[PDB]
């Protein structure tokens, strides 16, 4: 279950990401949105960049460094 | 005594006492009063993070029962 | 809210300390057939006060030769190691629950003798160089054995941290399985502290005082809490890693006051042992941990590795 | 077999440090070969399940292999419930 | 942009080893090379080595004392020196902070490339991968590993320490 | 100069650990698993030589796996962009990137 | 590259230069030596640990214990050193010219 | 007024601190030391007064002149008075240090160490019993709680 | 961060004891004061003159074991693999070895410090 919910949840926010990018690209000349950087096309996992790269300080905190801090 | 030496140590004792159960007091106070959890793996702290998530509050310690899934 | 816990950490310490300082002169008054101190409070309680108000009203002497930053910064360092060594003790519940608990307690005691070491060379006289230079023998002396002795004994724990130390001797002390480790542990423990029969860093009749001969009336007041707190932590830490308490999770203030009691039993055993005998000399304290300690405690550490294994008893947590 | 009961002697005497060290690590180093408990210590440190039991697809040619977590078939951890 | 905290440790670092490496009297080299290695020890501890840096620590303090007694012994003078009472330790000082400080602006500004490639900078955090643990360590299952799947690296080990001390005895042995 | 006894005798003294998919205990995988094992298929039995220039896909593939180079170039520049146009007024970022999130577990 | 790694490097760097300077003493030079070592570790665990290179975290201790070895190997020399001349400088190693 | 009040109270403080603990600096000459030490007996415990002995001049108060103060130790005498810190006090036991007692004559004698030290308060006997010398302690904390330094500080 | 902000609040609370200590008593500091110390008398040569190590062998050799329980600490992991012979063996192999060298030392009339 846990891990049914983490594919999705991940899944939600690459989604999420792309839409943005689409959305602040669209005035740029020479950009392909959603491009992957890789010449395979199988799944890569995210790099913790790529999710938490548009949100806030605090969330970017929580993800990196949260369980590390916590004590 | 020879038992004048008692109320010193006993003052002693009395400074001792203070920190560990205020430490868990302080846990209480801070996490529903249910014995702040502990998160040595990465198992661990992805569960709370999950109870954070799921709370609605955005407090890992505010548990949700079988009323919340109708 | 965690900057109470932090006040709440510190302050009873440094009060604890205090009134251990009036506690262990009466009990070597009481055990050198005298009163000791009775007179500035009831059962002279007010005598620390007193003593704490009179070092720090008190000028501050800096010698003319010596490096002033490191002057200044030696009791800093060493008070600041001896309260940041109390916060990963489970009492039950540690204030900071490190998943390494012991090494990071090796690795700050292990830095605490830098203070003793800057001090007693800042100072420029020879009386602290000679101090310096006993306490670095002497932690050469020790370290090793110690260090081994802590792996030897927490190979039955599972892990390093000081939690599972409770639940580890949840029906047995551990002093039952070990108690010739808790016997070189305690001796290591006695010289770690810089404590009788092996308080030789000081040396009052030998080096006049020794590393804080220089330090007149505020840093050496710091440096005797720091020493004190160092006494009562090490002392704290032999009671959880020896003999281990009942913790009910519904009521820990059973096992807080069993672990309360344990300490303070272990450090009038200290006082004790101070008021009993005389003084080691630093070099067959290296011969004494080299030549007695050290074989013992390698044969015990391949039993101890080897017993897990031999009767099927592996501790868990990976 | 005569001089090495003196030399134990005079060991004992003088060393008894040194003799009790030497008398553990060599317990230590012998005992373990002929205890009958090592291969129980091996078969608890297998039967921990660190990581998730991946399911095998089903070819129809597995007799061994269960087909849930309660069918009798597979591992058993009977032996364990009784050391 | 995430409080720079592993930046602020990394330049403390460098400021360390600039601060032990002019050859200051090698007592304040020891200090220095202390707190560069405390230092050092919370970098990786902010990556998830806890035992590698508190190891490391471990190592280097018990090894710095030892080499605290023999600069006492040995490499002492009568006016030992600091960081402020030479011309040529002040100006070794001063210039690795400068051009530390220079490389630091100069990466944070601009992706430049000095020696192996471009700079990146946006902090850290973005390297970090997604991917979850289980119930046990991965750096503390790796060390573990030492003693089942190293058996050659533990054997040549134990005999270069062995080694080790009879050599150091022969070269102490005097003559 | 290399006199390969391992390949010799077969006692793998120390090519265990020489690269990052090979028997890792408790089955742990590496960041780059899948990137490494596929450059290694590609280029075991061509040779040195063939290797930098046939298998040049998986090899740029798995340097980009460990350093994420171009990752990093391309979140920058939709950073910067991103920066540029809310410094100029156009953007809005929706109120999920800013903290009003829905979170789901 | 991330800052921390050209901060490590620019650390090894700056204790080689150190190392090369040999300003009076032989400590010193001892002192650096120990430092390109600690930088080395440093960035040798940085590696693996972001890599998730598992079976190499045992690298870096290796790396530890021989860096022990060389110190312990550097201060030998030094004492005979002193023993010969009462002082480490190295300006005393000038009985061998090339 | 509500300064003098306060100050009033201050300085009762720091007066009671300072003499409740003495710290005497372990410094014995002659015959009258061995009266110090009976001082510190289980019978007398001056322990028990606060009163504590510790040997470095830097961490002590009290500087107890128990002895003949010869012109060769004069010196010494001096530097280990100049080198404790203030505030400091001067105990004068016995007649050698009063005033040169049965040696008073002799060519290597300092006739009293209130010559080389100003000296507050002088125990006399040869040697003075330890009951004398507790006497003496005892005077030297009634005079340092007479002291008034803040009261006089505020009226200036 | 909790331990961040445990040892800031631990330096910040000695630095204020020292500056109280510091700036609370008055200060009236002479040249004959601020002296070195030696018991009596002025001190005939320097304190930073080289001081003799008797136990520089027994320093260096401390030096070589303290790897050695750097080596030894990860046994309560290295406890939980599957293969546990290997594991024992390679572990006593080391320890030997440490005992080994300890004795080497001991016979040869290392661990006497110089005369
Ligand atoms: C920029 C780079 C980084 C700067 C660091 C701090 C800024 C330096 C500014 C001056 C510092 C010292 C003050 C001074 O010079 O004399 C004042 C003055 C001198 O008057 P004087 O008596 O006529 O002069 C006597 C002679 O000149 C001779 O007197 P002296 O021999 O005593 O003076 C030499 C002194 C003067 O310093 C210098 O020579 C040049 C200053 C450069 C220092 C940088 C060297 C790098 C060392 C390694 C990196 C350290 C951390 C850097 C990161 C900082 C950012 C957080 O050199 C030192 O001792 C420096 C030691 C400071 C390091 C503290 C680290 C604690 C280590 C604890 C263990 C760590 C555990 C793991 C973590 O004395 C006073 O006013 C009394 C108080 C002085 C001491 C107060 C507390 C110590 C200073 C705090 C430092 C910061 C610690 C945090
Ligand atoms: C015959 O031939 C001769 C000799 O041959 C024999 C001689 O020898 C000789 C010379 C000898 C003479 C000079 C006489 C010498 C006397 C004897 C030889 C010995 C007499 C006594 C001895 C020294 C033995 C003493 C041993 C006892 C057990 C006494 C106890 C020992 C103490 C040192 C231990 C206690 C330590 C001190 C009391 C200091 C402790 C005080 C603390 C530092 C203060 C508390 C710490 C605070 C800072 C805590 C602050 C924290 C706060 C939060 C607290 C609250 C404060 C707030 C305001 C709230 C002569 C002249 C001689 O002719
Ligand atoms: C959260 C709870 C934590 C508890 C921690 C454990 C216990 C800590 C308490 C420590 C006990 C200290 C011993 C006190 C013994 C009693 C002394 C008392 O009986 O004597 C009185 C002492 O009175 C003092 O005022 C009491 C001081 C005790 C508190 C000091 C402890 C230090 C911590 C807090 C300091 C704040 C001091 C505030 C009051 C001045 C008599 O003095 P005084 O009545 O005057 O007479 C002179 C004035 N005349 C001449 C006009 C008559
Ligand atoms: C950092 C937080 C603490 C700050 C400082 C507070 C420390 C705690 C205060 C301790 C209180 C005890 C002081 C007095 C104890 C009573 C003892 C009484 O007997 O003293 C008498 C009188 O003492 C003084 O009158 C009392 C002094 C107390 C003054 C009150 C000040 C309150 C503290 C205020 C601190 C901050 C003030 C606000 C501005 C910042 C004289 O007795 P004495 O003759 O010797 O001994 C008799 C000997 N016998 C037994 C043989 C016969
Ligand atoms: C227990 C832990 C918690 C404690 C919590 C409290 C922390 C207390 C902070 C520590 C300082 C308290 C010490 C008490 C005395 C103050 C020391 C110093 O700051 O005062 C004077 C510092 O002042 C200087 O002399 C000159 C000051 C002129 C510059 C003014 C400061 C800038 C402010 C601008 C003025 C505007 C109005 C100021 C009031 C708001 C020292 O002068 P100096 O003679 O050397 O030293 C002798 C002091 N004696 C007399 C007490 C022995
Ligand atoms: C063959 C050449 C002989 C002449 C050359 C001699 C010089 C070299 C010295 C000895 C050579 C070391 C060879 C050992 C290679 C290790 C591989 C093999 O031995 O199996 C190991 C078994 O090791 C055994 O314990 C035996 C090795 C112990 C060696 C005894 C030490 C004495 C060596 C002599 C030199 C040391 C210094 C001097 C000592 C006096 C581990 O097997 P296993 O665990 O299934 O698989 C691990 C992988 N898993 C985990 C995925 C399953
Ligand atoms: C009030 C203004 C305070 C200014 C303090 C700046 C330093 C200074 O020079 O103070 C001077 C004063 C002495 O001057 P005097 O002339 O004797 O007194 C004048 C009044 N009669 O010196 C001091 O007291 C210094 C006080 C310490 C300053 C605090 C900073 C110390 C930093 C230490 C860092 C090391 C921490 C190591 C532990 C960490 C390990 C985990
Ligand atoms: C000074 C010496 C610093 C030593 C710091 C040791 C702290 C420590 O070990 O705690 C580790 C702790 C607990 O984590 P784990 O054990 O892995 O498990 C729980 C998480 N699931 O981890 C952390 O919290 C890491 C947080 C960052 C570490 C702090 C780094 C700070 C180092 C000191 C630098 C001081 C300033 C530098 C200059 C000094 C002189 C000016
Ligand atoms: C950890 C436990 C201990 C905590 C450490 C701090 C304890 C604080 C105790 C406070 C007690 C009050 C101290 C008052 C004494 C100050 C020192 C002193 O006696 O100075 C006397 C001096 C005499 O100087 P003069 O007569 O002008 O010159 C003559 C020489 N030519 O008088 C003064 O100037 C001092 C005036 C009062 C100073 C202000 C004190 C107010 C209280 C502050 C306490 C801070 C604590 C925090
Ligand atoms: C069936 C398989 C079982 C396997 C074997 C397991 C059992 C092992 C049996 C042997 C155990 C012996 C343990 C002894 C520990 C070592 C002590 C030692 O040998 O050193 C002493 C020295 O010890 C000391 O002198 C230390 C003095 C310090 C005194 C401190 C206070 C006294 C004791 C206080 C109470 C002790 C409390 C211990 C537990 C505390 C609670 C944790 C001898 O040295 P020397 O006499 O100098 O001889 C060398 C020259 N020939
Ligand atoms: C391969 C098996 C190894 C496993 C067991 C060992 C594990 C670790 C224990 C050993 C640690 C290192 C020991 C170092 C030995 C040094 C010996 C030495 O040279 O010291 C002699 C002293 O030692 C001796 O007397 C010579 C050897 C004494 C006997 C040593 C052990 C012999 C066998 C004992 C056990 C036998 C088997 C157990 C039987 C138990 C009874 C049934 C010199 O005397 P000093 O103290 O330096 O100076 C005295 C003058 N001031
Ligand atoms: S006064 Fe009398 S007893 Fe005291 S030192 Fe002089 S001669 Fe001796």
């Amino acid at each position: 279950l846990f891990q049914a919910e983490k594919d999705r949840r991940v899944l939600q926010m690459l989604r999420e990401n792309l839409e943005e990018e689409a959305i602040i690209m669209k005035d740029v000349p020479d950009w392909k949105v959603g491009e992957s950087v890789f010449h395979t096309t199988r799944w890569v996992t995210p790099m913790m960049g790529e999710l938490y790269g548009l949100r806030t300080n605090e969330e970017i905190l929580s993800a990196t460094y949260g369980f590390i801090w916590y004590t | 005594m020879w038992f004048e030496i008692l109320p010193g140590i006993a003052v002693m004792a009395a400074c001792l006492f203070i920190p560990g159960m205020a430490t868990a007091h302080i846990h209480k106070f801070t996490n529903g009063g249910k014995e702040k959890r502990v998160a040595h793996f990465s198992y661990q702290w992805n569960l709370m993070e999950r109870d954070r998530r799921i709370s609605g509050v955005n407090r890992y310690h505010v548990t949700k029962g079988l009323e919340n899934i109708d | 809210m965690f900057m109470i816990n932090i006040l709440s950490l510190i302050i009873p310490i440094l009060l604890a300390v205090a009134f251990l300082t009036l506690v262990e002169r009466k009990v070597l008054g009481y055990m050198q057939l005298r009163k000791g101190p009775n007179v500035v409070g009831p059962y002279g309680l007010l005598q620390p006060i007193a003593d704490a108000l009179k070092l720090f009203t008190k000028e501050p002497l800096r010698p003319a030769t010596s490096s002033i930053s490191m002057f200044i910064i030696a009791p800093i360092l060493a008070l600041s190691l001896a309260l940041t060594m109390w916060v990963p003790l489970p009492m039950p519940y540690p204030l900071i629950n490190m998943n390494l608990g012991v090494l990071f307690m090796l690795a700050m005691s292990s830095l605490a003798v830098y203070s003793i070491l800057w001090s007693g060379w800042a100072s420029n006289s020879k009386y602290a160089l000679i101090g310096a230079l006993r306490a670095v023998a002497q932690t050469i002396s020790y370290e090793v054995t110690l260090a081994i002795i802590l792996l030897s004994v927490l190979l039955m724990n599972g892990s390093y941290t000081l939690s599972t130390l409770i639940t580890t001797q949840e029906h047995i002390w551990m002093i039952f399985t070990s108690w010739p480790l808790a016997m070189m542990w305690f001796i290591s423990t006695l010289a770690e502290t810089n404590r009788a029969p092996f308080d030789l860093t000081e040396g009052e009749s030998e080096l006049v005082s020794g590393f804080n001969v220089e330090y007149a009336a505020g840093p050496f007041a710091m440096f005797f809490m720091a020493e004190y707190a160092n006494i009562i932590m090490m002392n704290a830490f032999t009671a959880i890693l020896f003999l281990g308490a009942s913790h009910d999770p519904h009521t820990p203030e059973l096992y807080t006051i069993n672990f309360v009691l344990k300490t303070l039993a272990l450090t009038i055993t200290f006082l004790w042992i101070r008021a009993s005998y005389p003084r080691f000399r630093y070099d067959q304290l290296m011969h004494l941990l080299w030549k007695s300690f050290l074989p013992l405690t390698l044969a015990l550490c391949m039993w101890h590795i080897s017993l897990p294994i031999m009767t099927a008893s592996i501790p868990p947590q990976s | 077999a005569g001089r090495i009961a003196s030399f134990l002697k005079n060991a004992w005497a003088k060393e008894p440090v040194l003799v009790a060290s030497f008398a553990i690590g060599g317990l230590a180093i012998i005992l373990p070969s002929l205890s009958p408990y090592t291969n129980y210590a091996i078969r608890i440190n297998r039967a921990t399940p660190y990581n998730y039991p991946v399911p095998l697809r089903d070819d129809g040619n597995m007799p061994d292999v269960p087909s849930h977590p309660q069918d009798p078939q597979g591992p058993s951890l009977e032996w364990l419930k009784n050391l | 942009m995430t409080m720079y905290i592993a930046f602020i440790l990394s330049t403390i670092f460098v400021i360390g080893f600039v601060g032990f490496s002019s050859k200051p009297s090698p007592i304040y080299g020891g200090l220095g090379l202390i707190v560069s290695g405390g230092v050092g020890c919370g970098i990786v501890l902010n990556f998830g080595g806890s035992f590698l840096g508190l190891m490391v620590f471990l190592i280097y303090l018990g090894g710095m004392l030892v080499v605290f007694g023999y600069t006492t012994a040995m490499a002492t003078e009568m006016y030992p020196e600091v960081w402020v009472s030479n011309k040529t330790v002040f100006g070794a000082f001063v210039s690795g902070l400068m051009m530390e400080f220079c490389m630091v602006y100069y990466a944070l500004k601009e992706e430049e490339v000095e020696i192996i490639f471009k700079f990146n900078g946006l902090g850290d955090w973005v390297i970090y991968d997604t991917g979850d643990s289980g119930f046990f360590s991965e750096e503390a299952m790796g060390i573990a590993a030492l003693y089942s799947y190293g058996t050659w690296l533990v054997i040549v080990t134990g005999w270069s320490l062995l080694i080790g001390v009879v050599v150091i005895m022969e070269i102490t042995r005097g003559n | 100069p290399f006199f390969d006894v391992q390949k010799r005798l077969g006692l793998d003294l120390d090519r265990w650990m020489t690269i990052q998919s090979a028997e890792q205990p408790h089955k742990i995988p590496g960041r780059c698993h899948a990137f490494e094992k596929e450059w290694i298929e590609c280029a075991h039995g061509i040779g040195g030589i063939r290797a930098e220039k046939e298998c040049k896909i998986e090899f740029d593939d798995f340097v980009e796996c460990l350093l994420r180079q171009k990752t990093m170039k391309r979140l920058s520049a939709i950073k910067r962009q991103r920066d540029k146009l809310i410094k100029e007024g156009k953007y809005t970022p929706p109120p999920h990137h800013l903290g009003k999130e829905d979170p789901r577990p | 590259m991330p800052l921390v790694y050209m901060n490590i490097i620019m650390a090894f760097a700056i204790a080689l230069a150190g190392l090369l300077m040999y300003r009076s003493h032989l400590m010193s030079s001892l002192l650096c030596l120990e430092g390109m070592m600690l930088s080395l570790f440093i960035m040798s665990t940085l590696i693996i640990l972001n890599t998730h290179f598992t079976l190499a975290n045992m690298m870096p201790i290796i790396l530890l214990v021989f860096a022990a070895c060389e110190a312990a190997l550097g201060l030998s020399l030094l004492v005979m050193v002193s023993n010969t001349y009462g002082t480490d400088y190295v300006q005393n190693l000038n009985l061998l010219q090339c | 007024s509500r300064g003098e009040y306060v100050v009033a109270k201050l300085d009762d403080l720091v007066n009671w601190a300072r003499r409740s603990s003495l710290w005497p600096m372990t410094f014995g000459l002659a015959c009258c030391a061995v009266e110090m030490m009976h001082m510190a007996a289980p019978r007398y415990d001056m322990d028990r007064f606060g009163v504590v002995f510790r040997a470095s001049p830097r961490q002590s108060d009290v500087m107890i002149v128990a002895g003949t103060l010869t012109n060769k130790m004069a010196p010494a005498l001096r530097k280990v008075y100049d080198q404790m810190p203030e505030p400091r006090y001067v105990v004068s036991m016995g007649s050698c240090a009063n005033g040169g007692g049965y040696y008073h004559y002799s060519y290597s004698v300092v006739r009293g160490c209130d010559r080389i030290v100003p000296v507050d308060i002088y125990v006399p006997g040869c040697p003075p019993t330890a009951e004398a010398l507790l006497y003496g302690i005892l005077q030297l904390q009634r005079k340092i709680k007479r002291e008034k330094r803040l009261r006089i500080w505020y009226r200036r | 961060m909790n331990i961040m902000l445990t040892l800031l609040t631990n330096v910040t609370l000695a630095s204020l004891l020292v500056l109280i200590a510091f700036w609370l008593p008055q200060l009236n500091a002479y040249s004959e004061k601020t002296s070195p110390y030696e018991c009596g008398f002025d001190p005939m040569g320097s304190a930073r003159l080289p001081f003799s190590m008797k136990f520089f062998l027994v320093a260096i050799t401390f030096l070589l074991f303290d790897l050695e329980i750097a080596l030894l600490l990860p046994l309560p992991w290295a406890s939980q693999t599957n293969n546990l012979k290997t594991m024992l063996t390679m572990a006593l192999f080391l320890l030997i070895l440490l005992a080994a060298s300890l004795a080497y030392e001991w016979t040869q009339k290392g661990l006497e410090w110089a005369e």
